[PDB]
């Protein structure tokens, strides 16, 4: 009962005190937790110990004209490059004295993959998959003014015709 | 602006001139300085040098610096003294010559909010301010990345009890590390001048000022008012403690700063100033300089 | 996982050098065996069995900002850890896996980075490692080789090895154990009572013939190299002085005249008779404490006995 | 240009200092640059801003200068007048004082900058004397009693 | 984040880190300097505030919202400002701002406008005088005495 | 928003002093930025060092009569030429003092892998994999006049009927 | 990673005679121990511990044009290197990672080749590599083996050793730092102030009693083979002499008479009373410098004390 | 400007000294072209 749209991406270099970068149109997305059970098995029963993470989310994109983010993610790929990113699911408002934060899953690591791919009169996609170092952190998260007006994205408001407008 | 000689002090003890303040109202110099152990002397002396008398504080730590406020006529020294070894106490007394420990004779000042940490003081009675010089653990420091803050506060809310911590500034490591430590501070007009040097020739001494209201850098120059370029007697010129001396009549603020040379077991204490078009020519013109004849 | 270490004049710690390390990993004590076999009996005799000595090893690895550096580091690891110099070292470990807490993306509550280029999850006061433990090691540096991963990291193994003794030396004597003024230096891995001044504490005892010990050493403290320093004044004139002991030997001083307010310090099989010119010809025997109760019996109610001794851990 | 040379060598040498020289001759000549660029920004560089670029804010009306252009330009073809006398129309538009406020009557008008300018070269003249007084006393200050 | 004058006195890797990452900081705030102007002369928006920027026509010096507001002015006395009588109010407009009727407006006009630049020009002088006083007075060097 | 057809790519063979070559009629094309994590983990917490990229990219070509290039790329396939490459990416020219430099992304290497096929009745394509010497650099690149007028490639302009013209 | 050899009558470098190098790898010194166990005792004697060997190794290998050529390059590898005449080794880093930098393809700015075949990353100047550190090692070879693999690139495992004694031997002496002639030689792994004539820079000192040193090397000169040189014009007349110092032994000449501007050349464990004719019989002790201070105290007020020294590094 | 371009060739304190003055006066001239940025941007008159 939840549209995927709902869902953003805010992203943001570590060593920057700026705020964060919407990743605009992104087709897929996925966001897996691994883990290596640590298990040692006695001759006279079982036990697990521990678990090794191997966290990371995989996106796709489409390289549009006007930004140029996802130079930033590559330079990261080939510079290894530390960044922090959450995903910040809108229309899951703070309940307690929180009405502008938002739910989020918090994480940082480094870029270990990034791909693109173009075809003929075809617009141009990418494929990054991204690191997860240790566990990730969640909490209700703010956005900032820059991602809000972009989330409204109306289109194409009434004009007129015959020379009033455009 | 170019630094101007005034006078040199003649302390009779040995040691360095850890920090000086001249008082307006009266034309007398207090020098403090440090003693082998935490006990500490502080030197009452005119303004050509001459000896009036001395006190000497026992257990009172280095006594960097002390502020020296008048309340009607009546002199109160704020200083850092400890005792028993217990721990670092902020404390008001008057001058007397001789001797004198923390006791009955002095009185804290709200011990219970800041007897947590090391702690200093000096007074500018021009905006009847107490500035608080802070230090910090080394605990605290391993992530503050830094030795000590300044606060600033009032002196009547200081006198009436009520606590104020408006403008506080901590200061980072390289203006108070070990080749560039303290050696002096003073407040004037929403600036802060912070005297440093490395008690060490072409390690260059200087003061850094810097405002207290945005925290920033305003200025930094360099000092060399030991004598001739780089060729001073002794071996090693020290920085010492700052003084902004204000005047009763025609408010003309000058920047006095203490400067301690020569060799190992003889010193020379000096003070140059930065005036303000004739302090210095009235503080050197109150008494002369000492001669052996008339 | 920062492998402090205080050496004859100096104190160090790798992690303020800029050197991260992996782990500590402490061997336990190769025990050298001393076995005969008889030659036809399917059994064979023990004549000794003795700890020899504790090899630690730890990896710690080293970022740079540029490959140049790489070497300059090496060599600074070098001068600060290969040292036959006897060294004291100090383990130390976190109290938690510590990550980075949630923040804000709002062009503020930004990250930190360390010197090195990390993200500081040490946000806190508390956050940082700690003295896991009030104990050391003497210890001695052995070979290394430097593999250079990518980039500007590069790892090393130090193989550690203990001097002397092979045990954890406890910090601190037990004196500061009587007197609580020098904190720190005591670890819950010594079961230690909070009574101050009660029982299983107090090493200074007056007027006795007889009185108790709490050695909370799990290893024996009968080897001389260890600090085991006794004082007495003995209390009372004698001609001969016979002092027992359990988990230990009998000693005796026959044959030199004492006195009442005359002290002995009797030192690890040494003997002051007055604190110089050591009379030490009588009854050469050292004592031996194990652990927990070690109860003593002196013969004629000495007014004073202290003694001083470190911990020893196996 | 060229970029900086981020990484010296770790040894003092020719190399080092030349280095460092190199550095800095660079950073003369970018500094130079800049500042050549700002002052040519600042003075003599023609068609620099596009107009929509500047605020223009009046009667808590904020807008833009190349909009209120145009939002003029608007209002005066649209402007409508009529020869009601041989120069009432003049006079209507002599009523204001270079900065709106239509008065009532030219000679309102007249008097009102008269008096405006009066009282701004005599409060100056007023200013230059009281400054004057300050500086001799400061000068020749021979007050014993202090 | 800024700068580091405060140079290592013996010669070690702080030192030598200190001058590259003064290097690398120089490097940085200067383009970002460069891309600012940049932004600033091409894409800010409201880069200036409209009291700023000078309009000058002949011998005239002004701003652009003081002038656009006089436009505005004009063009709202012109069409919602009552008027009528122009010839009395010419007429009564002779008059100056003491209690003399002049013989014309451009003469009455004239004569304020000449009363103003003398007593300016008057004022003008004595600043000039004071200042010439003040600087012989403190910058003097006469070795004639 | 952005079609793919404009994205252009630029070869040249690196000990030649000559312009570049474009290449024509290829299909298909991607770019991957593998990396691999030299990571070293303590015993109570976690750290990465460093990282060894894997960068490459891939494309595809159809083999027209008029150009010997393919031949070339074969060439250095099995004689292992060093070949400097790079994208420079069309509609997005230079911003200050720059009109005719193009941004790009500029990578040296050799070509790993080169592979065609064809079928019956069929136009005969390749596919061709070529490494990247360690990072890439990016940097506005102007054209060679030579692709500049390929880059045209209108299509039968208008001609005439009865024997006007062809 | 050049690996520089500095032998005895010549100097070479191996990426000069087309010889890249993968990487330099130093060993640290392998300390030889000398416990002794006592017979029932938890615990080791220290009878000695001893630096003796830093095993460099390097594997350099090289490309060529044609198959034949690899023989000839082989030989010179090691007709160059495999060298019982003990050389002195200096190491060589790069300050960054190297890459092509951009160009244009437009029939220009076309890229370079170096005499082997490969892509000239090195444009300017300032991008070739230089001498990491002012210091070399005393080094000896041992065996190697060449596996080819194809083509014309061949593997070589070089596995140096040191000499005499396992150190970092500082090149250029401690005058070279007082007078300010030879420019080079110093790198900031040595903590060394600028103030030249300055103290912690100077080894020439003039009418004292006493004065103070500041050894800058890690490592201790205790060591003989190492040349540490004194010379001292003595200023007074005297029957005896001596001078103490700290982290050393107290040296004395007695026995034999001197004068006042006669002049000692104190060389290690061994004395020239006027630069000739030693006369060693007095008090056979030879002196240390530890590190950082090394206060000395004479007696009598040399007019003249200046004393060259090889700093040396572990 | 008035910066150092010959600097001294010689491992001695002159040579960190004028270093040291050689940033300082880039630091203050980038200072001081901030401020006259922003003085330009919206506190100048007459920009
Ligand atoms: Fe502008």
């Amino acid at each position: 009962m939840k549209n995927s749209n709902d869902r953003i991406i805010l992203f943001r270099k570590a060593g920057e005190k700026v705020d964060a970068t919407k990743m605009l149109f992104l087709t897929e997305y996925g966001l897996s937790h691994e883990a290596d059970t640590d298990t040692e098995d006695t001759m006279d029963g079982s036990y697990n110990t521990g678990g090794s993470v191997e966290s990371t989310m995989s996106g796709t994109a489409k390289m549009f004209y006007g930004d140029d983010f996802a130079d930033e993610i590559e330079d990261a790929v080939v510079d290894r490059v530390l960044y922090e990113a959450w995903e910040v699911e809108s229309r899951i408002p703070g309940k307690n004295g929180d009405s502008a934060k938002f739910k989020a899953k918090y994480f940082q690591g480094f870029h270990n993959k990034f791909e693109l791919k173009a075809e003929a009169n075809g617009i141009d996609e990418y494929e990054y998959e991204y690191g997860v170092n240790g566990r990730f952190q969640r909490g209700f998260a703010t956005l900032p003014e820059a991602v809000t007006k972009k989330l409204k994205a109306t289109g194409y408001r009434f004009h007129d015709t015959t020379k009033e407008d455009a | 602006q170019e630094p101007e000689f005034i006078t040199d002090l003649s302390p009779y003890t040995n040691a360095v001139m850890q920090s000086f303040w001249v008082d307006p109202r009266t034309k007398i110099i207090y020098m403090t300085q440090a003693r082998p152990g935490n006990h500490y002397m502080l030197s009452r002396l005119k303004p050509n040098g001459q000896f009036i008398d001395r006190l000497l504080v026992k257990n009172g730590g280095h006594g960097t610096h002390n502020a020296y406020r008048y309340i009607g006529n009546e002199l109160w020294i704020y200083s850092a003294v400890l005792d028993a070894n217990e721990n670092n106490k902020f404390v008001r007394f008057q001058y007397r010559t001789g001797e004198i420990t923390y006791g009955n004779e002095m009185q804290d000042v709200m011990p219970n909010i800041f007897n947590d940490r090391y702690t200093s003081a000096i007074y500018n009675p021009i905006e009847n301010l107490m500035i608080f010089r802070r230090e910090y653990k080394a605990s605290e420091r391993q992530l503050k990345n830094s030795l000590n803050f300044v606060e600033v506060r009032s002196a009547d809310d200081i006198d009436k009890g009520i606590d104020k911590v408006l403008y506080q500034m901590d200061i980072p490591m390289e203006y108070t590390s070990d080749t560039q430590p303290m050696q002096g501070i003073t407040y004037d007009a929403g600036i802060l001048y912070w005297y440093t040097g490395d008690s060490k020739p072409a390690n260059p001494n200087y003061l850094q000022g810097f405002d207290i209201k945005t925290k920033e850098l305003l200025f930094k120059r360099r000092i060399d008012i030991g004598g001739v370029n780089n060729n001073f007697k002794g071996d090693f010129q020290e920085a010492e403690g700052l003084d902004m001396y204000y005047d009763l009549e025609t408010g003309r603020k000058a920047l006095l700063i203490g400067v301690t040379i020569g060799p190992g077991n003889n010193r020379h204490h000096s003070i140059y100033s930065i005036g303000q078009r004739g302090v210095n020519q009235f503080l050197k013109n109150i008494a002369p300089q000492v001669s052996m004849t008339d | 996982d920062i492998e402090l270490t205080k050496k004859d004049g100096t104190v160090i710690k790798l992690s303020e050098y800029g050197f991260i390390v992996n782990d500590i990993v402490i061997d336990s004590m190769q025990i050298n065996t001393k076995y005969q076999d008889k030659e036809n009996m399917n059994g064979r005799i023990l004549m000794g069995s003795n700890y020899i000595s504790r090899d630690i090893v730890v990896p710690c690895f080293c970022k740079v900002k540029n490959r140049s550096d790489i070497a300059y580091m090496r060599d600074m690891l070098y001068s600060l850890t290969t040292d036959i110099e006897p060294m004291y070292l100090r383990e130390i470990r976190r109290k938690e896996e510590l990550n980075y807490r949630f923040t804000q993306p709002t062009s503020d509550d930004y990250v930190k980075l360390d010197k090195n280029n990390f993200p500081d999850y040490e946000y806190s006061r508390h956050d940082q490692q700690i003295y896991v433990n009030g104990k050391q090691y003497k210890v001695i540096f052995n070979g290394v080789i430097n593999p250079k991963q990518k980039g500007n990291k590069v790892s090393f193994e130090l193989k550690f090895e203990t001097t002397e003794l092979p045990y954890g030396e406890s910090i601190g004597t037990s004196l500061e154990l009587e007197e609580n003024k020098k904190v720190g230096l005591w670890s819950f891995d010594f079961n230690i009572d909070w009574h101050a001044g009660g029982d299983k504490r107090k090493y200074t005892f007056e007027n006795l013939s007889k009185g108790t010990v709490y050695y909370h050493g799990s290893a024996p403290n009968d080897q001389f190299n260890m600090y085991k320093k006794i004082t007495i004044i003995l209390g009372e004139d004698t001609e001969s002085f016979v002092w027992n002991l359990t988990h230990a030997e009998i000693m005796k001083i026959e044959g030199i005249k004492l006195k009442a307010g005359d002290r002995i310090v009797y030192d690890s099989f040494r003997v002051y008779k007055n604190g110089v010119e050591i009379s030490t010809e009588t009854n050469i025997s050292q004592p031996k404490f194990k652990y927990g109760a070690n109860k003593f019996e002196f013969n004629q109610t000495v007014q004073k006995v202290q003694f001083d001794l470190k911990f020893y851990y196996k | 240009d060229n970029k900086l040379i981020t990484d010296l060598s770790r040894v003092f040498d020719y190399r080092y200092v030349d280095e460092n020289e190199y550095n800095f001759k660079l950073i003369s000549d970018m500094l130079t640059d800049f500042n050549f660029s700002l002052e040519y920004h600042r003075n003599k560089e023609v068609f620099a801003h596009n107009g929509e670029q500047i605020k223009y804010e009046h009667l808590n009306v904020t807008s833009s200068v190349s909009d209120f252009l145009t939002y003029l330009n608007g209002r005066f073809s649209n402007m409508v007048l009529g020869h009601n006398g041989d120069g009432i129309n003049e006079v209507k538009d002599a009523r204001v004082d270079n900065t709106g406020y239509d008065h009532k009557t030219l000679q309102d008008r007249l008097y009102h900058d008269y008096s405006t300018l009066d009282a701004f070269t005599k409060k100056v003249e007023k200013a230059v004397d009281e400054n004057y007084k300050e500086y001799r006393a400061t000068e020749y200050r021979f007050e014993p009693k202090e």
